């Protein structure tokens, strides 16, 4: 006799993921090599390491100019992919096609003022506890948080500690669960020195750390 | 960490519709959604190369001429000719074009906001072709581009709706 | 195919004036290979295929006493950006330029495209971008305007098929 | 139990070159030998560079006269595979069938002429570079050429290199695309005596390294 | 170099369809299209041995004699006799003629511009065929002749247009 089947149920339609091959229609294709081309990206998240992108703070510029006014509280912005600040971000873009994400965050701090004026800046992040952050530079002075004075180098990086619940926290932030949804950064200035319009840019890299779990496709096609 | 769901050859080998189908449809990668997930993940790089596998609904056979095959050469039989099953047909195709890579953004012309008409894998044609669909296999990509994320207009953040089981 | 050791060898330029009332996007570009007045000029209209890099550097007179920022990159195949994707330009290789830490800055980058050999005289790979990442701020003390400059040469030229003259 | 099967969806069709083999209707079957058959050949290729065939010039003839006229280019034809010079030519008759192409395509010279004639001759290549040929005798002194003197050995073989942008060319030039394609190759006379009807003929055969890429049917049927 | 995709057992090895079909026909290589790919490629050979394939879509069951059978024959199941299936019927043929290899060009007669009668591989019956396909298998090719390109009447060069994904 032959081999005896049986044509299961169900198995046999078209999953537009699943990992089998097609039938080939034309053989013995050989492409031209591409060895050694330059520039070969294999993971995203290493070029979403590699390189630091900017964020977008109010009025739509990468920077923090100093106030002159009593409020010492430079920007407070959220941290999460979704944010306003971290809208135009390459790694708020490469994960908004994923649905959970965990680990570090990477910020860096470049000062683009002049030599001649000094300044000493403070971050620190808040989990998602207190109601308010602490607005007030002392209160935050508990937090998690480091210091650093500008001078020769002016290069400046903070790591964001990935604090929540679960394993594993969402990308996509959620119409319900209002309030803090999970932390906000703050930096403060300890002081400045005939520093009325000069700057201060940041950029956020992912962590060495930083994973994306599930792909999907929520834009509007 | 495990970061095998960032991997370039894994996102980009799923299907992705094509909408513009015609009767002769030349198979272009450039022709997927911009926001889609792979067409956003194909714009995010300057050059690609791939492979390509493609399910296509139509009436008729179905002929496919490699990468610089005149137009003429769609209504002979000799070509690679698939003729047409129940639900539709699924096929393999190399990578035929003359370059050793292709490309996503052009800077000039090609003739002594348009890629060259080199960049495809080919052509198909039928009676009609109701619906195709394009496979990347083995993918990959260089000379990373910006990706860019949805923007919200005045809110603390882009706030939609999560799917969640509520009764 | 030979390599050209003359053709390798710096050239001035002029980029933009950089000013305080210019804010921040501000996007000045210089796609390569400009108009070359040397061997080079006579190697572009007298070879038809070639392929080379570029060593850029880019320097910006001032002093200490002023503020601000420029990025300098080489963005292969350049595509006009709206202000949405102008925050990451730093994938492509790329250096800061700002009066209180650096002065000059140096890129280096390979030969890339779809062919093996390109025309320049239609097609032009990589390009120079520079931007102001933060305004320029001056006091009574600071100087009231920079001008910037650029410093470029092609590197590892290889060429094929020799052109006649035109006499 | 039995082996349970899913019959896949979009698979199983005939397609006019799948490589899968049919049930045998007839089996052992042995066919008379064919062992040592004299003139078999097992790619087309081959025989390309076996023997070279004569090019079709103007008023279609395979050769080209000496002009007792000012004129200095005897004769100027495009080096291509689908070109009027390569017509009649048996490596654009393999070549019609294939999209893409690679590769030297080598030129033969013979001279027919009378030996108490003289005559030198120079062969120049261009390639897709200026816009007008050097149709002068010493312009085209500047791009890859050979010279050859007549005596004895009236065989003269050049080589045409292959220069384009891309690793492969077509071998099907567009409708669109006008002025030269990619190349033309230019005879020059540097000097003639008594030579008013000797003639010159010219073939072409294809290189060691050519070589065809993509078979299509692209003939009206 | 790579020389795959002119090899002579590789670019015969193709279904080619014959147009002139009947109840009962006589397979023959030479009734296949002159100026097709395997035809012409055919053409371009002066003796060739093959097995052979055959995709038959006709009605009722199909009968194949073998070479030299009588015509009688054909009316008996005893030959091999393929009961019709929804599709069409794909077989694969041996080689049945008397002599060691085939011609495509006789030089007179065989009897004591029209080859011997012994000049094919069987034939085949049923009610009616529609379409007819043959797969040559292990094709080998002696004494190359004459293989024509199409000739161009007063243009430069022979003008067809390449399938473009212009939009």
């Amino acid at each position: 006799g032959i081999v005896p089947v049986a044509c299961s149920d169900g198995y046999g339609g078209l999953v537009t993921t699943d990992p089998k091959t097609a039938d080939p229609v034309y053989g013995k294709v050989y492409n031209p090599p591409r060895t050694n081309y330059p520039g070969r990206f294999t993971n995203l998240l290493d070029v979403a390491e590699a390189c630091p992108t900017f964020l977008c703070f109010d009025d739509g510029k990468p920077y923090v100019v100093t106030r002159e006014d009593e409020q010492r509280l430079l920007a407070k912005f959220d941290v999460s992919l979704a944010a306003k600040h971290m809208s135009n971000t390459y790694l708020s873009g490469i994960a908004q096609y994923y649905a959970q994400y965990s680990g570090t965050i990477n910020l860096h701090f470049m000062f683009t003022g002049s030599t001649d004026s000094k300044a000493r800046y403070m971050v620190a992040y808040v989990p998602p506890g207190v109601e308010t952050p602490p607005d007030t530079p002392e209160r935050a002075a508990h937090c998690i948080h480091a210091e650093w004075d500008t001078g020769l180098n002016s290069k400046f990086t903070f790591s964001i500690p990935y604090v929540s619940a679960a394993d594993y926290a969402y990308t996509a932030s959620d119409v319900a669960e209002t309030t803090n949804v999970q932390g906000w950064v703050c930096i403060y200035q300890i002081t400045h020195g005939k520093a009325q319009n000069d700057t201060l840019v940041v950029s956020v890299s992912a962590g060495k750390d930083f994973e994306l779990r599930l792909p999907i496709d929520p834009r509007t096609q | 960490q495990r970061r095998h769901h960032t991997d370039v050859g894994f996102i980009m080998d799923r299907f992705v519709k094509i909408n513009n189908t015609n009767p002769t449809h030349v198979i272009d990668l450039m022709q997927t959604h911009q926001h889609g997930l792979v067409g956003a993940l194909l714009r995010a790089a300057t050059y690609y190369f791939s492979d390509l596998e493609i399910v296509v609904r139509h009436e008729g056979n179905l002929t496919w001429v490699p990468n610089g095959a005149p137009e003429a050469a769609l209504s002979n039989a000799g070509n690679p000719t698939a003729y047409n099953k129940a639900p539709f047909t699924r096929l393999a195709l190399p990578y035929t074009a003359p370059h050793r890579v292709l490309a996503t953004v052009y800077n000039g012309t090609s003739k002594y906001t348009q890629l060259p008409a080199s960049f495809n894998f080919g052509a198909i044609r039928a009676t009609d072709i109701s619906e195709l669909l394009v496979r990347m296999k083995r993918a990959e990509l260089y000379c990373p581009r910006p990706l860019l994320a949805v923007e919200v207009t005045a809110q603390d953040r882009h706030k939609q709706k999560i799917i969640a089981p509520a009764k | 195919e030979t390599r050209v050791t003359q053709a390798e060898r710096f050239f001035k330029k002029h980029l933009f004036n950089w000013t305080t009332d210019k804010p921040f996007g501000h996007l000045e570009k210089l796609k390569l290979p400009t108009d070359h007045k040397g061997v080079y000029g006579h190697l572009v209209d007298s070879f038809a295929y070639m392929r080379n890099g570029w060593d850029v550097e880019v320097s910006a007179v001032g002093n200490q006493f002023n503020g601000g920022c420029l990025l300098v990159a080489m963005v292969p195949e350049w595509k006009k950006f709206t202000p949405r994707e102008k925050y990451q330009l730093t994938l492509f290789p790329h250096q800061f330029i700002s009066p209180r830490t650096n002065m000059t800055a140096h890129i280096t980058v390979p030969y890339l495209g779809v062919n093996r050999y390109d025309q320049y005289k239609k097609h032009k790979p990589w390009t120079l971008v520079v931007m102001v990442v933060s305004p320029l701020t001056t006091s009574s003390i600071g100087a009231t305007e920079i001008k910037v400059y650029a410093n470029i040469a092609p590197t590892h030229v290889h060429v094929a098929g020799e052109l006649p003259s035109k006499e």
